[PDB]
């Protein structure tokens, strides 16, 4: 049977028909002896009614996901940290195992990968940059920027990497314009007419990591401290060609998760000192900067198309927040990011804020306090530029912290607990022997009801089961005045009311109510706070009480939401870096970041993310 | 172009080859037209050299697997070190695409390892088993046998965790079931008569690991064994066959691990006191003979144990000897370490197990009342009572660290001039050492290390290593002696790496005698300076007693403890990955993954038509 025969005495054996297709190829279809036989062996296959063999054949060329489709298996790599001796074990494994090709090998999914990372697309920009190279094929460069090594100056050893910050940007988007094409196809929105009025909002975040735990470091390699800067791709939207200022095309679905949230730089230094910090950064501020004003061309979906962008820069907590407006630290006179009033004028007033900081306004304000064209005295001056003592260097519009968001309200509520378990505005000033007690007293009768563990430092979840009116009407027993117990509840149905308008992702589709009546609700609230404790707020008041009750609507006006613009998720995506360094370093500090990096924007691509289907 | 058309017009451009083929078919296949059009796209898929679309067509034409068997899909995922999670999470993924599901959902590996593990397969022995229950589908047992917990008495603060040895073998046994019965028809011997006279030799061992950074010290001893060696007699009135000898035991692949204790190496109270179950059911178990299930017949067996992988160290401290350079150092022979520096060669084997046990009777009784040394003497100094038993004989890794050691050092000193400096000083020490670093670096590229794996020890035996070192000697004599001795120690060396000497080069081995000889001999000559006294043990043990042991056991090397230590890196890494993690329960699933990336099995289906 000729099944069974080998293929050299086979050839031998059907030598004849293998000329007659040649030359029935050369004659009718030009010389193809390929499509002759494929087309051959369907309509063999087609005659005995085996339609799903026949299918299967037909597929196998430019379809059926040959074995699987390359790019869906470099996903499905990176996507479990799966290292590349693993990989290519496995691979022979099941090759050799099951007479099939399922998975692909690394070389050629490696070169089909090389299309994914940055420096791969053509792209334009009118007019040009400036002061930017040319040069569009880079791609992972060495952020020290050619720091003569001369050992005399100040070191170059400081390790980084990064990329040319438009490079990413135009991978990026060169990644979501399957989806923009889409949502183009939703809106109906013409094709020939819609390749110039677009706007895509950038966000962007920067937070290092403490003191990382690696292996195989018993001396100092410094693998310790890391700063990974980043953006995630925010919203798109049109604005061609009449007044239509905006159709969002596309919208975030979840900015949080850092399964979107995509690296930019890391660098092996600590947050602490200005100087290797701004060394690094200052080519991509600089280039930030260049690329407001100009317009990118991009070869997208068969078109050359215009595109501009918006730069909010967001996701900073407090600490490199004031670092990188040049504001003192920390809680002095001094406190609100945006009300540059002090301590005791929010005291008096706490809600009539209007938002006046501004980048430039305190660029301007440093001018003054370097020249002081006055000659006034120190702290006469400090006074006079409010704030502003340093030179800042990055341009960013801050916004209230949507994690913690709470914990200052939570201690709040805490001390209210235990100063109403005494008569504290029956004794003005008691010691720290009734504090304990009151304290002591309180966590019990909190044990006792709600059934909760005293703690001593306020997570998120400590402060979310303690704003509970459960808690409060419970601990209630224990204060004796009524009065002072409607008071006290009244705030906490307000605040719950109130907290979810800004902890929410956008009231506006969410929950349009309590915004609507939120500078009202606000304002009642800070009246029966200035009534019932102005005892404890005569000029002493915290920062996160300030920020809430200070400028949220503002905020959601100016932008549109909230938690849409925190850092929460950069400090999820942290936990990635270290199991990327964990299994896939190279062992040289010198490779080290270039490898995590590479990998990492592997796993944050909305293809490979698309690919992973798991239905 | 053909591939963009319909059927109707495809048809009707190709009828004439359709019938073409059609009467060729009927011609010489005699009805077979679809393995016609088969064959004639392999043949035109293959001249192209796109070999895959012809691989994917012959695996659609009644190709072997859409899915797999469980058993590869458990080899794939632990021979791979991949977690649950991230098993199921590919899982579900590829499940996604294409996908009939390909590989086994993770539950069903859960109870498909019950055919893998121990405490699976029924057996018994006759006559029945010493002081170890007849109990048997038991499986993993935590390593303390019922420690009183009582707190004021001696403390239960160890944690370990083991099997039954007996279990452990046969689950090794009834694997191997498939090799055997293969290896039987082999040697073309009958299959249903000759089923009850085996003899399988399996050696054990067991070394340490030190300060290990713990989720009680930081240190471990794990203890493992491996199968070497499966003969027959029968029927008799011949000595035996063997049926299938293991051809590669130094690799880890083959160290099935038997039990391991987070403790340390010292902690000789500690460690008897976990061990007593495994040498007493070793001791019960060279008794009795074994009956299983095997090749459809219940088939017998016996048992000898060959205790070989230590370093020494152990066996010191389990022999009940003074480890580790004190007077006696001869594990074999009985000579004082002096002596054994003017006469090197003739030294007879005489260290044993029974006599020991009469040494330290002597010891303790004493009756001859002598005093301390001569009681020393008399008794050839062994005061501390050994426990498990040794075979006599060395590592085969160690002997080539330490001699790598010792000339690594003997390079350093002749850098200098000793024999016309006699003491030299510390920082000429340091100063030799470092133009010796900067010699073996600027030629060969050689870098330096804190000690010594087994890779640059074979690094450092090259000829042409000795010729860049002795470059920088300054007396041409001395230059051209360590030449010829590196010479002898190249021709004499490979005898108890080899696998098999009486296999793999029996000329060195003949020639052994005059070679070790003339070895001694200029040792001593040349270099009496620095061995007036004191000799090093491996040393010894190869000038001495390599041809006794080459000449009896058959092969040294062959018993290498190289693969525990070696594979012992597998118990770093689980311990990273698939860690539990709570030290109550690491060890359980450390050793169930070991064991399990252990047997021929799943190995077997890893290697799938090579
Ligand atoms: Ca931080
Ligand atoms: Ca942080
Ligand atoms: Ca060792
Ligand atoms: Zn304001
Ligand atoms: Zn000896």
């Amino acid at each position: 049977h000729l099944l069974s025969l080998t293929r050299r005495a086979q050839k031998h054996r059907l030598r004849d028909l293998k000329n007659q297709v040649k030359t029935f190829a050369e004659k009718e279809e030009g010389g193809d002896v390929k499509s002759v036989c494929l087309t051959l062996f369907l309509l063999a296959l087609r005659a005995g009614n085996e339609h799903k063999q026949a299918d299967e054949l037909e597929a196998m060329m430019q379809g059926r996901g040959f074995g699987l489709h390359p790019a869906v298996c470099l996903a499905i790599r990176v996507n479990t940290f799966l290292s590349c001796s693993q990989y290519h074990k496995m691979y022979r494994t099941v090759k050799a195992t099951s007479g099939r090709q399922i998975f692909q090998p690394l070389h050629t999914l490696r070169n089909a990968e090389k299309e994914l990372l940055p420096g791969f697309h053509q792209f334009e920009w009118q007019p040009a940059l400036k002061n930017v190279s040319t040069s569009w094929d880079v791609g992972i460069i060495d952020g020290l920027s050619g720091w003569t090594v001369s050992v005399d100056d100040v070191p170059a050893d400081t390790i980084s990497r990064r990329f040319r910050y438009d490079v990413a940007l135009v991978s990026a988007l060169k990644d979501l314009e399957e989806d923009i094409m889409e949502g183009l196809r939703e809106r109906a929105l013409d094709d020939s007419m819609c390749t110039s009025g677009f706007t895509v909002v950038v966000k962007e975040s920067c937070d290092g990591m403490g003191d990382v735990s690696e292996k195989h470091g018993s001396g100092p390699a410094v693998p310790e401290k890391a700063v990974r800067f980043s953006f995630t791709i925010m919203s798109i939207s049109i604005r061609l060609e009449g007044e239509d200022d905006g159709i969002t095309i596309f919208q975030e679905q979840k900015p949080n998760s850092e399964l979107s949230c995509r690296p930019l730089c890391l660098m092996f230094v600590d947050e602490s000192d200005h100087e290797t910090l701004t060394a690094i950064l200052g080519p991509v501020v600089a280039e930030r900067k260049a690329m407001m004003e100009s317009r990118l061309i991009i070869s997208v979906g068969g078109l050359l198309r215009s595109f501009r962008f918006f730069f909010r820069g967001t996701g900073y907590d407090e600490k490199m927040v004031r670092e990188m407006e040049g504001l003192e630290a920390s809680g002095s006179t001094y406190i609100c990011t945006l009300c540059d009033s002090t301590r005791a004028e929010a005291s008096q007033n706490m809600v009539l804020h209007s938002i006046t900081r501004s980048h430039d306004e305190n660029l301007e304000r440093y001018e003054i306090w370097r020249k002081n064209p006055f000659s006034e005295s120190a702290d006469e001056l400090r006074d006079r530029v409010k704030g502003v003592s340093a030179k800042p260097f990055m341009e960013t519009q801050p916004t209230l912290d949507a994690l913690h968001c709470d914990i200052g309200n939570a201690t709040e509520f805490y001390k209210i607990f235990q100063d109403e378990i005494g008569e504290v505005y029956q004794k003005p000033n008691p010691s720290r022997e009734e504090r304990r007690r009151w304290r002591s007293t309180l966590d019990k009768q909190l044990r006792k009801k709600m059934k909760l563990k005293p703690v001593m430092r306020m997570n998120g979840n400590y402060a979310r089961r303690l704003m509970t009116r459960e808690a409060v009407e419970a601990v209630c027993e224990l204060v004796p005045s009524e009065e002072r117990r409607e008071a006290l509840l009244k705030l906490m149905d307000l605040y719950l009311q109130m907290k979810p308008v800004w902890r929410s992702t956008c009231p506006s589709r969410d929950c349009p109510d309590q915004l609507c009546q939120y500078s009202y609700n606000s304002q009642q609230f800070a009246d029966l706070l200035s009534s019932m404790f102005k005892y404890r707020y005569d000029g002493k008041i915290t920062n996160y009480l300030h920020k809430t009750l200070a400028h949220v609507p503002e905020i959601v006006e100016r932008d549109g939401s909230i938690g849409a613009w925190a850092s929460e998720g950069n400090e999820s995506g942290n936990k990635l870096f270290r199991r990327f360094r964990k299994m896939n370093a190279r062992q040289s500090k010198t490779f080290e970041l270039e490898d995590i990096l590479k990998h990492h924007w592997l796993y944050t691509s909305k293809y490979l993310q698309k690919f992973m289907e798991a239905h | 172009h053909l591939l963009s058309l319909t059927r109707r017009a495809q048809k009707h451009r190709l009828r004439d080859l359709k019938n073409q083929v059609k009467t060729f078919a009927e011609k010489e296949e005699g009805g077979d037209v679809k393995s016609v059009c088969l064959t004639l796209f392999l043949l035109a898929l293959r001249a192209g050299n796109e070999h895959r679309q012809a691989d994917e067509l012959e695996a659609m034409m009644q190709g072997r697997g859409f899915g797999l068997h469980p058993a590869v899909c458990l080899a794939i995922r632990v021979n791979t070190f991949l977690s649950c999670s991230q098993y199921h999470k590919m899982y579900r993924t590829v499940k996604a695409t294409s996908g009939r599901q390909i590989f086994q959902p993770l539950h069903t590996l859960r109870n498909a390892e019950k055919e893998l593990l121990p405490g699976f397969h029924q057996f018994e022995w006759q006559p029945a088993l010493k002081n170890v229950s007849t109990s048997w589908d038991v499986g993993i047992i935590d390593g303390l046998s019922g420690w009183t917990v009582s707190v004021d008495d001696v403390p239960a603060d160890t944690i370990s965790r083991r099997f039954r040895y007996d279990v452990a073998l046969v689950s090794a046994l009834k694997d191997l079931e498939e090799d055997i019965m293969e290896g039987l028809r082999e040697r073309a011997l009958d299959d249903s008569m000759c089923t009850s006279g085996f003899t399988v030799v399996v050696k054990e061992s067991c070394d340490g690991m030190g300060d290990v950074s713990e989720k009680v010290p930081e240190k471990a001893v794990r203890f493992s064994f491996t199968i070497m060696s499966i003969s027959i007699r029968l029927e008799g009135e011949d000595d035996g066959i063997t049926i299938f000898q293991e051809q590669k035991p130094n690799s880890e692949l083959s160290c099935r691990p038997l039990c391991l204790m987070f403790v340390d190496e010292s902690d000789h109270e500690t460690l008897t006191a976990i061990l007593g179950p495994v040498v007493a059911e070793r001791k019960a178990m060279m008794e009795s003979r074994l009956i299983i299930s095997v090749g459809g017949l219940l088939r017998s067996f016996r048992f000898f144990f060959r205790g070989t992988g230590y370093d020494e160290k152990m066996v010191r401290e389990m022999e009940g000897l003074e480890a580790s350079g004190s007077t006696y150092i001869c594990t074999l022979c009985d000579s004082t370490r002096a002596e054994a520096s003017q006469n090197m060669v003739l030294h007879s084997i005489t260290r044993s197990h029974d006599e020991n046990l009469e040494r330290y009777e002597i010891w303790r009784k004493n009756p001859f009342s002598e005093s301390a040394d001569e009681l020393r003497d008399r008794v050839k100094g062994v005061s501390a009572k050994p426990f498990m038993e040794t075979q006599p004989t060395l590592d085969a890794l160690h002997c080539d660290i330490g001699n790598a050691t010792e000339f690594y050092k003997i390079f350093q000193d002749e850098i200098g001039e000793v024999y016309q400096k006699p003491n030299p000083s510390r920082e000429e020490r340091r100063r030799w050492r470092s133009t010796l670093d900067k010699q073996l670096r600027k030629k060969m590229k050689l870098k330096p290390v804190m000690r010594m794996n087994g890779n640059y020890a074979r690094r450092l035996m090259t000829r042409e290593a000795v010729e860049a070192v002795c470059e920088l000697v300054p007396s041409e004599e001395r230059r051209e002696a360590l030449l010829k001795l590196m010479d002898l120690y190249l021709q004499m060396k490979p005898v108890w790496r080899s696998t098999c000497p009486s296999r793999d080069c029996p000329d060195q081995l003949c020639q052994y005698s005059y070679n070790s000889q003339q070895f001694a001999d200029l040792l001593s000559s040349m270099f009496k300076y620095r061995y007036d006294g004191k000799i090093t043990n491996y040393l010894h043990k190869t000038l001495a007693h390599v041809p006794e042991i080459v000449e009896r056991d058959g092969s040294i090397g062959a018993w290498a403890s190289e693969g525990n230590e070696s594979g012992n890196k597998l118990f770093r890494r689980f311990r990273k990955m698939n860690a539990r993690q709570s030290k109550t329960f690491e060890l359980e699933d450390i050793l169930k993954h070991h064991w399990l990336y252990t047997s021929k099995y799943l190995q077997k289906f890893m290697e799938a038509h090579k």
